[PDB]
RNA sequence: AGCAUUCGCCAAGGAUGUUUUCAUUAAUCAGGAACGAUUAGGGAUCGGACGGCGUUUAUUUUUGACCCGUUCGGCACCUUACGAUAAAUCAAAAUGUUUG
RNA sequence: GCUCGUAGUUGAACCU
C-alpha cells in the first residue's frame, strides 16, 4: 500500500501544469492519502519526522 | 502572481492603445461604455 | 464572486465597477465553478486541480 | 491588510481531474457536490470536510450539469444524457434511479425554487422542462430558427 | 417532351401562357418557354410551396427575368411562395442546388458546427443587402431543401 | 501563354549583353532566367508540349 | 514544404493550448482532421468546431489538454502487440488515447478493441 | 563583395492592386556552375492601395506636402519567452529532460 | 563569402 502525504501532493501542486500528468497519477483514488498537520508543507522534513 | 501582472499590464497598454485610436479615428454626444455591450435586441 | 480562466476569483460589490478583493494560488490551476455558501461569508472554489 | 487570511481550505482529498461543475443545495448549506472530468460525482458535506460523504463514477466523459432537487435527490448532466441520483439514502445506491437521454447532447441543467421542476440547456438550442414524478419526457422549449449551443 | 403535365403543372403552364398574352411589356423569357416539371409540398403546415425545375444550361434564360416574374406567379397563382430549382442527374449538384434556391443573394460561407458528440448541423449564411422577404422566405428555402435533397441546413444573415 | 513573355525577356536580356557583355549582375539575372527556361521548359515539356 | 496539414493544425492545438486561448483558428482543414476532432471531441479533450468554408475550422476548446501527438512514420500494428504501443505512447494508460487507422473508421485505441480491429497509428492525445 | 552630383539611354528587379490566365507546375539539396506554428503587442520606419466628423497649394477642380484610420510587405529596437537548450545565441539554437 | 542547380529526399487537399 503506497502512502502519499499531504506535503508530497502539495509539493506536485505547487509545481505547475507542466506536471499535470504526475498529479493526475498521484491523485490515484487506490491510495491512502496520509493527511499530515504541521506548518511547512515541506516533504522532506514531514518524511524524516 | 507574476504572469497576471504583466498580462494586466499588457491589457492597460494595449487599451490605451485603442483608446487613443479611437479618439483619432473620430477626431477624423457619444455613446456610453455601458451601452456599448448590448450589439442588437430582438423582438 | 467571478472565477477568471486564469489563477484568480475576483471578489466584486454590487456596485462596484473594479475588484473588492482577488485570490488565487500557485496550487489552483484554472477556477471554473465558484458558488457562494448560504450564509454570505464564505465562497466555494472548484478548479482545474 | 495585515491579517487578510483569506483561505480555510480544501475539501478533503479532492478529485483527480478537474472540477468542472459543482453545485449547492439552496435549502440546506452544508450539501456540496461537485462533477469532475471523469464522470465522478461527489457530495461533501461543510461540517465534515476531511472525507466525502457520497461517491459515484456517474458518467464517462464530464458532468456538464450538477444540481439538487428540492427533496434531497440530485441531477447530473454530461455528453452521455442526464441522470437523477440519490445521494442520501440508507442502503447506498451507486446505480442511478432515473436518466433521461431524449434530447440531445445537454450541456447545462438548473432547477427550480418551489415546486419540483427543472430544465435543461441542450445542445439542439433548447430547453428542456421537466416537471418531477409525473413527466416522461420534458416540454421543449426553444428560439424557432435556433442552431447553436 | 419529359413529362406527361399534370392538371396544376398547365396550371403553372396555363400562367405562362397568361403571361404570353394580356400580360406585359415584356417577354424575353415568356416567349418561347414550355412545361418542364413541377412538385408542391407544405412549409410544415398550414400552406404549401410550389416549385418547378430548370433545363439545365439555361439558367442564365432564367436569368432573363426572375424579378417581378415570381411576383406575377404569387399573385395570379395561389398565394404561396414560388421556386426554381435545376433538376440533374453530388457535392456541387446539392452545393448548386442550394445556390439555386437562393437565387438573387449568392451564400457567403458554410458553417457546418458540430456538437459535444458526434452530432452535426449544416448553416450557411447569406448576405445582408437584401432581407425584406427573405426572412418570410427562409423557413421554405431550408425545408424545402431538406424535402428534395435531405440533409439538414439552416440558413442565416451573418452577425 | 507565359512561356512567350519567359522568351521575350530571356532573349530581350541575351540581347542586352550582346550590347554589352561586362554587366555580370545582369549576366547573372540571365542565368536566372535561362534556369527558369530549363525548369519551365523541363515541366511544361513533361506535360506533352 | 510543410504539406503536413495535420502536423500544422497539431502545432496550433499544442501551442495555442499552452498559452491559454481558448478557441483556435486552422484555415488549413481536412477529413482526418475533422475527424480526428471527433475522436478528441467524444472524449472531451476539445470543446466544440464549427468549419466554415471560404475551411476554416474553429476549435472551442477546453484546456486540459495536455499534448497531442506528431507521428509521421504511420506504422501498421498488430492487435496484439497494440499494449505495447498504447504503452510506449501514453504516460499512463488510463489517461489519453492513441488515435488508430483502421478500416472500420478512425478512433481511439480501446474503441478499436471494442471492435476487435487492428489498425495504423497516426495520433496520440492526452 | 557592395550602392552616393545632375541628366539621358538600356534592360532587369521589388512592392501594391486587378473584374488576368497552362493549372501542379510545388519544397529541400549529392554531381556542377557565376561573381569576391505563434510569441505580443506598443511606439516609431518607409513602399503601395482605400477612406477623411481637416489646413495649405488655390484665382477653384485637380493634384501634392502635413495629420488620422485600415492594410499589406519588409529592414531593426524593447520587454516576456510560446519556449528552449551546449553556453557565451535568441523572437530563434522555440521544437536534444513525457523526443515521431 | 553568397546564389542558381541535379541525382536524391519529402510530394497539397477533394472522390460510397
Ligand atoms: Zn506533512
Amino acid at each position: 500500500n503506497i502512502i502519499i502525504t499531504s506535503c508530497v501532493m502539495a509539493e506536485l501542486e505547487k509545481l505547475g501544469p507542466r506536471y499535470r500528468v504526475a498529479l493526475m497519477i498521484a491523485r490515484d483514488e487506490r491510495w491512502q492519502r496520509l493527511t499530515c498537520d504541521h506548518k511547512g508543507t515541506y516533504a522532506d522534513d514531514c518524511i524524516v519526522d | 502572481p507574476k504572469v497576471v501582472k504583466k498580462a494586466t499590464e499588457i491589457k492597460r497598454e494595449e487599451l490605451a492603445a485603442i483608446k487613443r485610436r479611437e479618439e483619432n479615428e473620430r477626431k477624423h454626444k457619444r455613446k456610453s461604455e455601458r451601452e456599448k455591450a448590448v450589439l442588437v435586441k430582438q423582438q | 464572486v467571478s472565477g477568471s480562466y486564469d489563477r484568480t476569483i475576483r471578489l466584486w460589490r454590487r456596485d462596484a465597477g473594479h475588484s473588492r478583493d482577488v485570490y488565487h494560488t500557485k496550487r489552483m490551476q484554472r477556477v471554473f465553478r465558484t458558488m457562494w455558501t448560504m450564509d454570505s461569508k464564505y465562497i466555494l472554489t472548484g478548479s482545474d486541480d | 491588510r495585515m491579517f487578510a487570511k483569506p483561505f480555510l481550505g480544501q475539501l478533503g482529498n479532492g478529485h483527480v481531474q478537474g472540477v468542472y461543475s459543482m453545485c449547492k443545495d439552496k435549502n440546506s448549506l452544508n450539501c456540496i457536490a461537485s462533477g469532475s472530468g471523469d464522470g465522478v460525482v461527489k457530495v461533501w458535506d461543510l461540517t465534515t470536510r476531511d472525507e466525502e460523504t457520497w461517491r459515484v463514477a456517474a458518467h464517462n466523459n464530464i458532468v456538464k450539469g450538477l444540481t439538487f432537487t428540492n427533496d434531497k435527490k440530485l441531477l447530473s448532466c454530461a455528453t452521455d444524457g442526464i441522470k437523477l441520483w440519490d445521494p442520501y439514502a440508507s442502503p447506498s445506491n451507486t446505480t442511478p434511479i432515473a436518466t433521461w437521454q431524449e434530447g440531445g447532447p445537454y450541456t447545462s441543467l438548473s432547477f427550480h425554487r418551489s415546486a419540483n421542476t427543472f430544465a435543461a440547456s441542450s445542445g439542439q438550442g433548447c430547453i428542456r422542462i421537466w416537471d418531477l414524478e409525473h413527466s416522461t419526457a420534458g416540454q421543449a422549449i426553444q428560439w424557432p430558427s435556433f442552431v447553436d449551443t | 417532351s419529359r413529362q406527361n403535365p399534370s392538371d396544376l403543372e398547365r396550371a403553372i403552364a396555363g400562367a405562362l401562357y397568361d403571361l404570353e398574352t394580356n400580360t406585359a411589356d415584356l417577354k424575353a423569357a415568356l416567349r418561347p418557354l414550355q412545361f418542364v416539371s413541377a412538385r408542391e409540398i407544405e412549409v410544415g403546415h398550414g400552406k404549401k410551396a410550389i416549385v418547378i425545375f430548370v433545363p439545365v444550361p439555361a439558367l442564365q434564360g432564367f436569368h432573363r427575368v426572375q424579378q417581378r416574374l415570381t411576383r406575377e406567379l404569387e399573385k395570379k397563382f395561389s398565394d404561396r411562395h414560388v421556386l426554381i430549382l435545376a433538376a440533374r442527374r453530388l457535392t456541387a449538384v446539392h452545393d448548386a442546388i442550394l445556390t439555386d434556391l437562393v437565387y438573387p443573394v449568392e451564400i457567403v460561407g458554410k458553417r457546418l458546427r458540430t456538437k459535444e458528440d458526434g452530432s452535426k448541423v449544416l448553416k450557411v449564411i447569406l448576405d445582408e443587402k437584401e432581407r425584406g422577404g427573405v426572412d418570410y422566405r427562409l423557413d421554405t428555402y431550408s425545408e424545402v431543401y431538406r424535402r428534395l435533397t435531405g440533409r439538414n441546413v439552416t440558413f442565416e444573415f451573418p452577425q | 501563354e507565359d512561356l512567350y513573355f519567359l522568351i521575350k525577356k530571356a532573349v530581350a536580356v541575351r540581347k542586352h549583353l550582346e550590347r554589352n557583355r561586362k554587366d555580370k549582375d545582369s549576366k547573372f539575372r540571365l542565368i536566372l532566367i535561362e534556369s527558369r527556361i530549363h525548369r519551365l521548359a523541363r515541366y511544361y515539356k513533361t506535360v506533352g508540349v | 514544404v510543410r504539406t503536413s496539414v495535420l502536423h500544422d493544425a497539431l502545432n496550433s492545438i499544442n501551442n495555442a493550448e499552452k498559452m491559454g486561448k481558448r478557441q483556435v483558428m486552422i484555415r488549413p482543414s481536412s477529413k482526418v482532421i475533422v475527424k480526428f476532432l471527433q475522436v478528441m471531441q467524444r472524449h472531451g479533450y476539445i470543446g466544440e468546431f464549427e468549419e466554415v468554408d471560404n475551411g476554416k475550422i474553429v476549435v472551442q476548446l477546453n484546456g486540459r489538454l495536455n499534448k497531442c501527438g506528431v507521428i509521421s512514420p504511420r506504422y501498421n500494428v498488430r492487435l496484439a502487440e497494440l499494449e505495447k504501443w498504447v504503452t510506449k505512447l501514453l504516460p499512463a494508460r488510463q489517461f489519453g488515447y492513441v488515435i488508430l487507422t483502421t478500416s472500420a473508421g478512425i478512433m481511439d485505441h480501446e474503441e478499436a478493441r471494442r471492435k476487435h480491429v487492428a489498425g495504423k497509428i497516426i495520433g496520440f492525445f492526452y
